[PDB]
């Protein structure tokens, strides 16, 4: 004889969060004839992935120590304080110019969707509001913080 | 070129209120060492639910758990509550060094055990008009509706959550298409309807 | 005869939509059975039958689906293998009831999305 018996089996599936992050170094800065160092200059790219379709550019705040609205400010390591500020900011889809929060505030376009599976962000020089940038080593240490949807 | 990354194992937690605690993996994908440092925020991100170890060393590809825990505190029980819990792994001529750090911040959802149901269930109950300018949400349920696809005439809306009881404005057609974030993490199915 | 299911770990979705194989997904306790049962003699099946495997589909609306194996183990550890929509890929039960873990393959076709996904399984033991 055969006998039966059922029963109804549930399973959980999760998706985990996961962030990267890669950073390619640009060219090193020349310092101009004038002492100035160039605008625009590619200091550096970051790529952002793991994260989800839907993610969007106000839900990434970069963040450091001189908490300059817009602005990642890079310092000299000399002691005398010469700083400049860069700029980050990327391409949408219809190849439009965005940016994530720096900061805590956007400095161009609209709140978007970032690209699917990776996002890349492009540092930029604007300049120093001093001026007479040192030869030398200029830091910054930043945050990344991306807020999960 | 320089690697970071931090996994949390799961992409929100749903607390449920005064329970005692919950688990939550960390992972350290490097091929560095790293120190965890877990915070909780409140909703609006300004710095109750006590994160243990809230600072520890985390090996090369090595895994890891924090425990949340609920230490006193009074919420609603009317509908969910909102905390972010951030793991953050900190790693160890003009010429530039910069040196980043992930913060990876998920959603702390606190529930009532109240409460009846999970989102999913009243995702459809969204509805929608076009005010001041703006798209808005109107969220009936007592659960957070964390959309993660929002289409209006076509055009894709960035997402936000809609909060319990409430009303989320987003910014700029008849048809608008969404789908909300289960408590899995996994996107929901598709519904639609017209503003009014 | 009797079925029940504890569940094991939730599983983690891998970076391209897939699952890893091997998971102890849960556990499927059965009992009641005669002495002397084999393995061969416990057929589990579901709605998908699948020879094999034990088909989870997603409440989604979107059908997304991962397939299982169900394997027990003896007194020595050997693999106990019952049939699943009636086939394997011979070994006494235990006496009472026996364990028999649910473990992942794969997904069927494409990405899963996180959520619960369900399986209503029956079992049929014979030579009762």
């Amino acid at each position: 004889a055969d006998l039966t018996a059922s029963t109804t089996v549930t399973v959980t599936v999760v998706e985990p969060a996961r962030i990267t992050l890669t950073y390619k170094e640009g060219a090193p800065i020349t310092i101009m004839d004038n002492g100035n160092i160039d605008t625009e200059l590619l200091v550096g790219t970051l790529t952002l992935g793991g994260y989800k379709t839907g993610t969007t550019s106000t839900s990434v705040n970069f963040t450091d120590a001189a908490g300059d609205p817009m602005y990642l400010t890079f310092t000299s390591q000399d002691g005398n304080n010469h700083q400049f500020t860069t700029k980050v900011i990327g391409k949408d889809s219809r190849d439009f110019d965005i940016s994530p929060k720096v900061n805590g505030e956007n400095l161009v376009g609209d709140d978007v969707v970032l690209a699917t599976g990776s996002q890349d962000f492009f540092v930029r020089s604007i300049g120093s509001k001093g001026g007479k940038l040192a030869a030398g080593k200029y830091t910054d240490a930043v945050t990344v913080t991306v807020s999960n949807q | 070129s320089k690697e970071y990354g931090v996994t949390i194992g799961e992409s929100r937690i749903i607390y449920p209120l005064d329970a005692a605690g919950v688990m939550v993996s960390v992972k350290n994908t490097q091929d560095y060492p790293v120190l965890i440092q877990s915070r909780i925020y409140d909703e609006n991100k300004e710095k109750p639910f006590v994160v243990t170890p809230p600072l520890f060393r985390l090996d090369a590809k090595q895994q890891n758990s924090l425990r949340i825990a609920q230490a006193g505190g009074v919420f609603p029980r009317d509908k969910e509550s909102l905390k972010w819990l951030c793991v953050k792994g900190i790693p160890p001529d003009v010429g530039v060094f910069v040196q980043f750090a992930i913060n990876n911040c998920i959603k702390l959802l606190v529930r009532p055990n109240e409460l009846k149901g999970t989102p999913i269930q009243f995702a459809e109950n969204l509805s929608w008009k076009v005010d001041g300018g703006k798209l808005i949400a109107e969220n009936p349920s007592p659960f957070y509706m964390n959309i993660g696809e929002l289409t209006f005439g076509g055009k894709s809306i960035p997402s936000h959550y809609i909060p319990p009881k409430s009303t989320w404005a987003f910014d700029l057609a008849r048809n608008v298409s969404w789908r909300i974030i289960n408590d899995q993490g996994g996107l929901d199915r598709l519904y639609s309807k017209n503003v009014t």
